[PDB]
RNA sequence: GAACUGAAGAGUUUGAUCAUGGCUCAGAUUGAACGCUGGCGGCAGGCCUAACACAUGCAAGUCGAGCGGAUGAAGGGAGCUUGCUCCUGGAUUCAGCGGCGGACGGGUGAGUAAUGCCUAGGAAUCUGCCUGGUAGUGGGGGAUAACGUCCGGAAACGGGCGCUAAUACCGCAUACGUCCUGAGGGAGAAAGUGGGGGAUCUUCGGACCUCACGCUAUCAGAUGAGCCUAGGUCGGAUUAGCUAGUUGGUGGGGUAAAGGCCUACCAAGGCGACGAUCCGUAACUGGUCUGAGAGGAUGAUCAGUCACACUGGAACUGAGACACGGUCCAGACUCCUACGGGAGGCAGCAGUGGGGAAUAUUGGACAAUGGGCGAAAGCCUGAUCCAGCCAUGCCGCGUGUGUGAAGAAGGUCUUCGGAUUGUAAAGCACUUUAAGUUGGGAGGAAGGGCAGUAAGUUAAUACCUUGCUGUUUUGACGUUACCAACAGAAUAAGCACCGGCUAACUUCGUGCCAGCAGCCGCGGUAAUACGAAGGGUGCAAGCGUUAAUCGGAAUUACUGGGCGUAAAGCGCGCGUAGGUGGUUCAGCAAGUUGGAUGUGAAAUCCCCGGGCUCAACCUGGGAACUGCAUCCAAAACUACUGAGCUA
């Protein structure tokens, strides 16, 4: 399904980036984000291995949006995929349509990215695709209706997202709103901070 | 008699047929000696509408197996390639 | 029964089984001469019933009241006990 | 080329420690049920208990190109008149005889511990419809149903008399194939219908030539079935002896076929601690769930085999039955009756009562794939294809989106300053997924008929067989999948938990009471454990609880444990079966090793692709199925054979 309620409480618990809103002012001064929520907010509690594992679990599938079952058929798919299934986890659940519709530059938020590919605004190879989870594969040029291409709602989202990185992998052509996805991204590609490993270790057990 | 006729495998509102040879007495998809082939009746994309194994089924109208008549339209069709 | 064609094959049936019943009466008393001809220890009568016994037996294998392999299994003990007989 | 790559521990005996040892927990799964709650779609699944009893409705018919009979149209003509009848004809329909099918498809798992199943084999058998060869389809007869008539009956109907048809039945005619008989000889069958026609005898009635179907005798091929041998197939020894048609032989009988399969004589044999007999329990396999593996549990869906059809027996019909909506006899239980006699079998599809924790509609159509019947139209099909109810399972999508500090009001706590629910709310501004409405809209559909044309068999432009051409022609699902537009954020979140194991705390109320609990355990007047509030944590159209299996459990230890004191060495010898065997030379080839060949059904598992917007799901190819059997080669070790040696 969706999760649905506040998009910072969730930071302020992880206490970590958790990119969950459009990023125009900040990430800190909107909810003092260094405190867990409600009345007892100020403890650090340390906590044990279990509660790694459960926290950077939780801080992937709130990051990439993504539900439980879901997310443990894409873990068993990465373990059928052969060659360190660590990284093969990342770079299958990358490779989302909504992560790509966002990562591409067309949507403020994921939240918003996923409201744009479920009301069936966004194409693959002009086949209406509105399912925001479908695999893309390399080589599919990802791009908005020709209907849709004059909705200044991508355009703020392309103009803020204009001044986020480079990825150094993908070929986008922005004046006709059209992606490129050449080949699945490496490891070291990604934010090298929080580790695959640990994540297979919860789920070997 | 033994007969080659088809065999409905698939999912419900999309059909496949294996072209069976099967003795007449028996169900649809039940027992048999040998599979020849199949027809797909949906197509599309690089699926294969229809193949079949020719010296197989040269074989069994050698030793006298009655086809059917979707059977033997789409088995002379193939004949025709 | 219930379906009329289960009443058509039992009238039948019973029909095909007052035929078959005399037939099979008739080989078997052919037969049951000729035994008792061998046992009784006689070659002419022996042979007269034997002469007229084969023609029946063979008709009757034909005509499917019997199967032809018991009919030839016939034919030839009761041959071999006739030949051990002439001796 | 790819077919795998995989193994976690924690709590609890003590004042504390190490070891042993049981209990409980974290995972994956169910045909599951219950409690709270509930929007949609796709694919699957759905009486596990009473093989308990069953109302009604449907689930096997078909052929007029087999046969009499009766229904006999349209008409070519006539009568009188406008209507009927009739001559000749005649398109439709079917009660009965006859030919196929009913032994398939469908259901259930009672029985069955071996006449079943699985693996490998082999010899003495049969087999309609199908295919390929070969040889023929000549001539007679006696009946009978229906049909009249009479008697009897409540009915199903029964009986007497008369007559008729055939592809119904039985003689007769011959034997390329067949059977027996030793050579010798002998024995054994046929049915004709429909479409055309050159010539001939003649009513081309018919004979004659051709084609189509059909019939007879036989060889072969498949397809299906029968029979035999070796190995494997649950627990119990608090079940140690079982068997007289029993074990073998001879003569005969019998079956399609080998056989004590049956019988009369001959002898006393046969099986068994490698578990016979007996008791309990149970369909078997491919496979399914777990596990790193070895193993452990199991046989829901789908497929192969077996058994059964209210209970117990028996045979007839056939190619095949001991017969699932066939027959006969007996029984139990419901029903009709004129009291003489009759009827029934949902373990076929919906349905009901009852049992239970618990499992659904008395729905559509032959449209498609198959089946039966016919030459062809076509009929029958609760098999099949689709619908209905059900959060039962798997997969997927929705309940929106950005900004938003006055950090708004209420609630909770407080150190009374403030914090917290919280960008959360309100406010401003955007899209229409799904559902709603309207309009477009494939694909499941092959084929069927009518006319022409060209090829082929005769002896023939005759029929017919075959190609093509042109015209016409069908859908239950279905308001299809799918597409487009429209208004409106509109319209759709719950459950468990928060002492440790295990992620998540404060206050109020009781005061060893009321209550909680998987294990340690909480509660007797500040309970983070009870009951409520706020605040959090975890899952999510679900969430928990219960029941069941494997894992963790190296806790039945082959891989992979132990026995001085934790449980565990017989009180001690001798010895049977069994297990094991110092050293040398040589042989053989059972074990052992390598290879080849046949099988290991399909599906499922694994790897690489293809299709539905992805996935679930479907599907191509490959890999694999460690198993089993038959051969070829080697000789180190074990076994077997022969000859030695002395530790
Ligand atoms: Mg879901
Ligand atoms: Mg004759
Ligand atoms: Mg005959
Ligand atoms: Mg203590
Ligand atoms: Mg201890
Ligand atoms: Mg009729
Ligand atoms: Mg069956
Ligand atoms: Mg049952
Ligand atoms: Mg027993
Ligand atoms: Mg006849
Ligand atoms: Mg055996
Ligand atoms: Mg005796
Ligand atoms: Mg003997
Ligand atoms: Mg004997
Ligand atoms: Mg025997
Ligand atoms: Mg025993
Ligand atoms: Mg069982
Ligand atoms: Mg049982
Ligand atoms: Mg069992
Ligand atoms: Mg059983
Ligand atoms: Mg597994
Ligand atoms: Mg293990
Ligand atoms: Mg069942
Ligand atoms: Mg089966
Ligand atoms: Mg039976
Ligand atoms: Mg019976
Ligand atoms: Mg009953
Ligand atoms: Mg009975
Ligand atoms: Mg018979
Ligand atoms: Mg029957
Ligand atoms: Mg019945
Ligand atoms: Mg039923
Ligand atoms: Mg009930
Ligand atoms: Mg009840
Ligand atoms: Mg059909
Ligand atoms: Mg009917
Ligand atoms: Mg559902
Ligand atoms: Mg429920
Ligand atoms: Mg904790
Ligand atoms: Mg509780
Ligand atoms: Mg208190
Ligand atoms: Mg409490
Ligand atoms: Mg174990
Ligand atoms: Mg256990
Ligand atoms: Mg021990
Ligand atoms: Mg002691
Ligand atoms: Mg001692
Ligand atoms: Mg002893
Ligand atoms: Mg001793
Ligand atoms: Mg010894
Ligand atoms: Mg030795
Ligand atoms: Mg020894
Ligand atoms: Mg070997
Ligand atoms: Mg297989
Ligand atoms: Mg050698």
């Amino acid at each position: 399904a969706r999760y649905i309620g506040p998009k910072c409480k969730l930071s302020r618990r992880e206490g970590t980036d958790l990119f969950l809103k459009s990023g125009a002012r900040a990430l800190d001064s909107k909810c003092k984000a260094e405190n867990v929520p409600g009345q007892h907010g100020q403890r650090r509690g340390r906590l044990s291995d279990y509660g790694l594992q459960l926290r950077e679990k939780q801080k992937v599938r709130r990051i990439y949006g993504v539900l439980e079952r879901q997310f443990r058929g894409y873990y068993q798919e990465a373990s059928r995929r052969k060659g360190s299934t660590g990284e093969n986890l990342l770079q299958l659940l990358e490779c989302r349509l909504d992560n790509v519709v966002y990562r591409m530059g067309f949507g403020s938020t994921r939240s918003e990215s996923r409201q744009l590919v479920s009301h069936k605004a966004i194409t693959v190879n002009g086949q209406t695709v509105n399912i925001p989870s479908y695999q893309v594969k390399a080589g599919d040029v990802v791009a908005v209706r020709e209907k849709s291409k004059n909705q200044l709602r991508i355009a703020q989202a392309l103009e803020l997202c204009g001044q986020r990185g480079r990825v150094e992998w993908v070929e986008v052509d922005l004046d006709k709103k059209a992606g490129t996805f050449k080949s699945a991204p490496a490891r070291s590609d990604l934010s090298a901070d929080i580790n695959e490993n640990l994540i297979v270790e919860l789920y070997s057990k | 008699m033994v007969t080659i006729r088809l065999a409905r495998g698939g999912s419900k509102k999309r059909p496949f047929y294996h072209l069976t040879v099967t003795n007449s007495r028996n169900a649809r998809d039940g027992r048999f000696v040998e599979r020849i082939g199949f027809f797909n009746p949906v197509a599309t994309g690089g699926e294969v509408r229809l193949s079949v194994d020719q010296e197989r089924a040269t074989y069994w109208l050698g030793q006298g197996a009655q086809p059917s008549e979707r059977v033997a339209q789409l088995l002379k069709d193939a004949a025709k390639a | 029964a219930n379906t009329p064609s289960a009443k058509k094959r039992a009238k039948q049936a019973e029909k095909r089984r007052s035929h078959n019943a005399s037939l099979r009466s008739m080989v078997r008393t052919y037969i049951k001469n000729v035994v008792k001809a061998i046992d009784a220890k006689d070659l002419e009568k022996a042979q007269a019933a034997f002469t007229a016994a084969v023609p029946v037996i063979d008709r009757m294998a034909d005509k499917g009241i019997i199967h032809k392999n018991k009919a030839a299994r016939h034919k030839s003990r009761l041959s071999g006990h006739i030949k051990a007989l002439s001796t």
